[PDB]
DNA sequence: CGAAAACGACGGCCAGTGCCAT
DNA sequence: TGGATGGCACTGGCCGTCGTTTTCG
C-alpha cells in the first residue's frame, strides 16, 4: 500500500505540512460510495505517486478532523496543496472523473 | 331565564372594549342583539334577569364573560356590575360534571387532534368558533386585498362578529338543552328553563351546585393570581444555565462528536448486480456538476483556453452518502444509549419498541470499565436534573418565567372538574407540578411562590401564607367505606399518632414521603415488583410488604370484593386487555354524581379519589364561605385572596398573620363540616401551617 | 432576468419516554 | 395480570413554507 492512514493526531504535520499535492480521503466503513471509491483510490495511488500522496481518514475512528471541513457528505476528496484546500469534490467519483479531477489540479 | 354570551377585544387580563351580545330570553322565545352602543342596554337587560329572581345562562361565563363584564361596565360606563353567583349558569361547567369521561379543548387553549378519545359537539363548535371567525376574517381580508396581521380579528367590531356571537347563543341553547334532558342530574317532571334560581340549584343533584360555586370561587383564584418571585427564579435561571454550560463542556468532551447519514433520498444499490441494499444509508446521486464550467470564451468555446473550474463540489453521477455532524446531546436518551453501549454496557431493560430503557434509575445502576466515562454518567444524571428544572422555570413553553404577569403574579389555570374522579386539572402553567421542597432545587422553586411577594396595596407590607392540608385523606376515605365490615375499626386506628408515620415505622421506610407512595401504591394494586421500586428492594420485599399490610385489613379485600360485584357482571382476559361486561359503568359520588369506571383494576380509586376530590372541593367552598360570613373580604384589596388549590391542599395570601390564623382555623372547621354533611364514617382533619411562602408553607 | 437545484433555519404535528405533583 | 389522576419537556421523524446561493439558458 502506498497510501497514508491518517489519524486525527496526525493529520497536521503528515497533510497541512507536507509539500507536494495530497489527496485526502474523508471516508466511514457504513457508506457505499465510500467502498466504491476505495479501490479506484489504491489505483490513483500508484499512477500519481510523485506527483502528490493519497491519504484515508476514517471519520468514526477520527471524529476530530472532518468538522473543521465542514464534511455534509462522504465520500470527501480534500486535495490539499500545502495547508490549503486546493480542490473539493464529493461523491464516488469514477476512476476518469477523479483523474480528470486531478489533473486539472495539478 | 336567559341565554348570553359576548364579543370583545381581548382576553379577560387585556379586556378593553365591548364590541357585542346576544340574549335570547325563554320568556319571549326571542334573540336580541346588541352592539358596541347599546352596551348599557345589554348590562339593563341582564340585571332586569336577576331582578325577577331569573338565570343567566353563559358557556364558560364564569371565568371569562361574568367577570369581564364587571370589567368593562366600569372602564366604558363608570358603572358597577356584579351578576351574584347564584343567579349564573355555566353550560362549561354543567358539561364538565355530566360528561367528566370525556375532553374538552378549554375552550380553545388545546388543540382537539392531541386530545384522546370523543368529544361533545356543540361544546367543540363553542371552543372552535374563535379560531373558525379568524379563518372567516383572514379570507375576507384576502379577497378585498389587505393583508393580516396579529390578532387584527378582534380590534373593531363588524357584523361577520355579530353573526358568530349570534350562532354561539342559538349553540349554547341547545348545549344547554340536551344537558339538562339528562334525568340523572335534573328530575323530569321539572322544566329548568322555567324555574326562579333557588328552584334551580334546589331540585337539582346536589352536583351541579357544587360544581357551580368551585367554578365561580376559582374564576375568582385565577384572577388573583400566585404572587411569584421573578427575580429569585431569574437569579436561579443564571446558576443552574452556567451548571448547565460547564457539565455540556465536559460530557462533549467526554464523549466526542460524530457523524451519520441524513437526507438521502434514494437507495444504494449494489454495483455487481443492482441488488437494492436498503440496510445501506440512503444516498444521493447528483445530476448538477463537472470538473470545469460551459466555455466563456471565443478562446475556450475552440480549446485554446481551459473553461472556468467548477466550484461547485458535486460531480452529476457520482453518488455520495449525506451525512450530518452531531454533537453529544446529555438531553436525547438516544445518544446517551449509543455512547454507554460502546464502552460496554448492556442494557437488560428495553421498552414494548425494543428501546433500551434510559431513565436515572438504569444510569444509577450502569457500570463501564473506563473511569472517565464512569464518572461522566454521574454528570448526565446532573445535567438531566438541571435542565429539568430550567425546563420549568424558565425555558419550557409553559416556564414561570414566560407567565408571570404585569401584577407579579402567575395566573395558573384551573379546569375545577377536569379528571374523571371528580379532581380538578392546572395548567398555564400547572401550579399543581411545583418541585417539593425537598427535592434539588425544590427551596428556592417554592420559595418563589408566596404572599411575601405581595405587597399591600395601601401600606406597603408583605402579605402573609396561609396553607391546609387534608390529613391522610384517601386514607380516611377509605376507613369510611370499610367501616362497612370492619365496623370502623381502621376509621378509629388511623387517628392513633399520624397514619403514614406509623406505617413508615412499620415498613421500615425512610420518610414519610415514602410511606406515603408506598401505602398509596399498595393500596391500589400495585405489583411486588413496583412496591420494590418504591421502597427501594426488590419483588419479594415488595411480597412480604403487600401481605404484612394486607394482613392488617383484611377488610381492604371485602370492600373490593363489594365494588366488583356492583361494577362488573363478568370478564375474560384476551392479548392485548381485558374484555368486561359492565352491570354499571359508573360510581355514584358523594354528591351524587356518576364517577364513570375505565377499568376494574381501578375501581377502588374511582372510588376512594372522587371521595377524597369531592369532599376537598366541597371544603374549598365552605371554608371561603365562612370566612366570607366572618366579615372578611376576598380580594388583594381586601383581607386574603386564594393562590392555589392543589387538590386537597390550598395556599391563602393574607393580609395580616391574625387573619392567617382565622384562616387556618376557619379551614379546619370547614372540614369537619363536610365530613358531617355526608355523613362521613371517618373523623376528617387538616393541618395548616402559617408562613412567607409555599417553601415554609406545605 | 427566471428556472432548476442543492440547502438549512424553521414552525406545526405527532409518537415515544420519562419526570413534576397529589 | 396492572397504582391512579393529571401537565408538560425534549428528541427525532415527517412534512411543507421560505429566504439564500450557484452555474446556466
Ligand atoms: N403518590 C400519591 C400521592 C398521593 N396520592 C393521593 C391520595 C392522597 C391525595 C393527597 O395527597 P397527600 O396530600 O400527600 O395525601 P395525604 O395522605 O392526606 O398526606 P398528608 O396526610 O401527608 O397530608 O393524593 C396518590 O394517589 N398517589
Ligand atoms: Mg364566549
Ligand atoms: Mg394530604
Ligand atoms: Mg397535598
Amino acid at each position: 500500500d502506498k497510501i497514508i492512514h491518517l489519524t486525527d493526531d496526525s493529520f497536521d504535520t503528515d497533510v497541512l505540512k507536507a509539500d507536494g499535492a495530497i489527496l485526502v480521503d474523508f471516508w466511514a466503513e457504513w457508506c457505499g460510495p465510500c467502498k466504491m471509491i476505495a479501490p479506484i483510490l489504491d489505483e490513483i495511488a500508484d499512477e500519481y505517486q510523485g506527483k502528490l500522496t493519497v491519504a484515508k481518514l476514517n471519520i468514526d475512528q477520527n471524529p476530530g478532523t472532518a468538522p473543521k471541513y465542514g464534511i455534509r457528505g462522504i465520500p470527501t476528496l480534500l486535495l490539499f496543496k500545502n495547508g490549503e484546500v486546493a480542490a473539493t469534490k464529493v461523491g464516488a467519483l469514477s476512476k476518469g472523473q477523479l483523474k480528470e479531477f486531478l489533473d486539472a489540479n495539478l | 331565564m336567559i341565554v348570553s354570551d359576548i364579543e370583545a377585544n381581548a382576553l379577560l387580563e387585556s379586556v378593553t372594549k365591548f364590541h357585542c351580545g346576544v340574549i335570547y330570553d325563554y320568556s319571549t322565545a326571542e334573540y336580541v342583539s346588541y352592539r358596541p352602543s347599546d352596551f348599557g342596554a345589554y348590562l339593563d337587560a341582564l340585571e332586569a334577569e336577576v331582578a325577577r329572581g331569573g338565570l343567566i345562562v353563559f358557556h364558560n361565563g364564569h371565568k371569562y364573560d361574568v367577570p369581564a363584564l364587571t370589567k368593562l361596565a366600569k372602564l366604558q360606563l363608570n358603572r358597577e356590575f356584579h351578576l351574584p353567583r347564584e343567579n349564573c349558569i355555566d353550560t362549561l361547567v354543567l358539561s364538565r360534571l355530566i360528561h367528566s369521561n370525556l375532553k374538552d379543548t378549554d375552550m380553545g387553549l388545546l388543540r382537539s387532534g392531541k386530545l384522546p378519545g370523543a368529544l361533545e359537539a356543540w361544546g367543540y363548535r363553542l371552543g372552535e368558533m374563535k379560531g373558525e371567525y379568524k379563518d372567516d376574517f383572514k379570507r375576507m381580508l384576502e379577497e378585498q386585498g389587505e393583508e393580516y396581521v396579529d390578532g387584527m380579528e378582534w380590534w373593531n367590531f363588524n357584523e361577520e362578529m355579530m353573526d358568530y356571537n349570534v350562532q354561539d347563543v342559538v349553540v349554547t341553547k341547545a348545549l344547554l338543552e340536551k344537558l339538562l334532558s339528562d334525568k340523572h342530574y335534573f328530575p323530569p317532571e321539572i322544566d329548568f328553563t322555567d324555574v326562579g334560581y333557588t328552584t334551580f340549584w334546589s331540585e337539582s343533584l346536589e352536583a351541579v351546585d357544587i360544581e357551580h360555586r368551585a367554578a365561580w370561587l376559582l374564576a375568582k383564584q385565577e384572577r388573583n393570581g400566585f404572587p411569584f418571585d421573578t427575580k429569585a427564579i431569574e437569579e436561579l435561571y443564571v446558576e443552574l444555565a452556567a451548571r448547565r454550560s460547564e457539565l455540556l463542556r465536559k460530557l462533549t468532551e467526554t464523549f466526542g462528536s460524530w457523524y451519520q447519514p441524513k437526507g438521502g433520498t434514494e437507495m444504494f444499490c449494489h454495483p455487481r448486480t443492482g441488488k437494492p441494499l436498503p440496510k445501506y444509508p440512503r444516498i444521493k446521486t447528483p445530476k448538477v456538476g463537472g470538473i470545469f464550467k460551459k466555455p466563456k470564451n471565443k478562446a475556450q468555446r475552440e480549446g485554446r483556453e481551459p473553461c472556468e473550474l467548477d466550484t461547485r463540489e458535486y460531480v452529476a453521477g457520482a453518488p455520495y452518502t449525506p451525512v450530518e455532524h452531531v454533537v453529544f446531546n446529555p438531553s436525547s436518551r438516544d445518544h446517551i444509549q449509543k455512547k454507554l453501549q460502546e464502552a460496554g454496557w448492556v442494557p437488560t431493560k428495553y421498552t414494548d419498541k425494543g428501546a433500551p430503557v434510559v431513565d436515572d434509575e438504569v444510569l444509577e445502576g450502569v457500570r463501564v470499565d473506563d473511569p472517565e466515562k464512569q464518572a461522566a454518567i454521574d454528570l448526565i444524571k446532573e445535567y438531566l436534573m438541571i435542565q429539568k428544572r430550567i425546563g420549568q422555570s424558565a425555558e419550557g413553553d409553559k416556564a414561570w418565567l414566560r407567565y408571570v404577569a404585569e401584577d407579579g403574579k402567575i395566573h395558573g389555570s384551573v379546569n375545577p372538574n377536569g379528571a374523571v374522579t371528580g379532581r380538578a386539572t392546572h395548567a398555564f402553567p400547572n401550579l399543581a407540578q411545583i418541585p417539593g421542597v425537598r427535592s434539588p432545587y425544590g427551596e428556592q422553586c417554592r420559595a418563589a411562590f408566596g404572599a411575601e411577594h405581595h405587597l399591600d396595596g395601601i401600606t406597603g407590607k408583605p402579605w402573609v401564607q396561609a396553607g391546609i392540608d387534608a390529613s391522610g385523606l384517601e386514607l380516611r376515605c377509605l376507613a369510611h367505606f370499610m367501616a362497612r365490615f370492619d365496623n370502623g375499626e381502621y376509621a378509629h386506628e388511623i387517628l392513633n399518632g399520624d397514619i403514614h408515620t406509623k406505617n413508615q415505622i412499620a415498613a421500615e421506610l425512610p420518610t414519610r414521603d415514602n410511606a406515603k407512595t408506598f401505602i398509596y401504591g399498595f393500596l391500589y394494586g400495585a405489583g411486588d415488583e413496583k412496591i420494590g421500586q418504591i421502597v427501594g428492594a426488590g419483588k419479594e420485599r415488595g411480597k412480604e410488604l403487600k401481605k404484612k399490610f394486607l394482613e392488617n385489613t383484611p377488610a381492604i379485600a371485602a370492600l373490593r370484593e363489594s365494588i366488583q360485584q356492583t361494577l362488573v357482571e363478568s370478564s375474560q382476559w384476551v392479548a392485548g386487555e381485558q374484555q368486561v361486561k359492565w352491570k354499571r359503568r359508573w360510581i355514584k359520588g358523594l354528591d351524587g354524581r356518576k364517577v364513570h369506571v375505565r377499568s376494574p383494576h381501578a375501581a377502588l380509586n374511582t372510588l376512594l379519589q372522587s371521595a377524597g376530590a369531592l369532599i376537598c372541593k366541597l371544603w374549598i367552598i365552605k371554608t371561603e364561605e365562612m370566612l366570607v360570613e366572618k366579615g372578611l373580604k376576598h380580594g388583594w384589596d381586601g383581607d386574603f385572596a386564594y393562590m392555589a388549590w392543589v387538590h386537597d391542599e390550598i395556599q391563602v395570601g393574607c393580609r395580616t398573620e391574625e387573619i392567617a390564623q382565622v384562616v387556618i382555623e376557619t379551614a379546619q372547621e370547614a372540614m369537619r363540616w363536610v365530613g358531617d354533611h355526608w355523613n362521613f364514617r371517618c373523623l376528617l382533619d387538616t393541618e395548616g401551617k402559617m408562613g412567607p411562602n409555599w417553601a415554609i408553607c406545605h
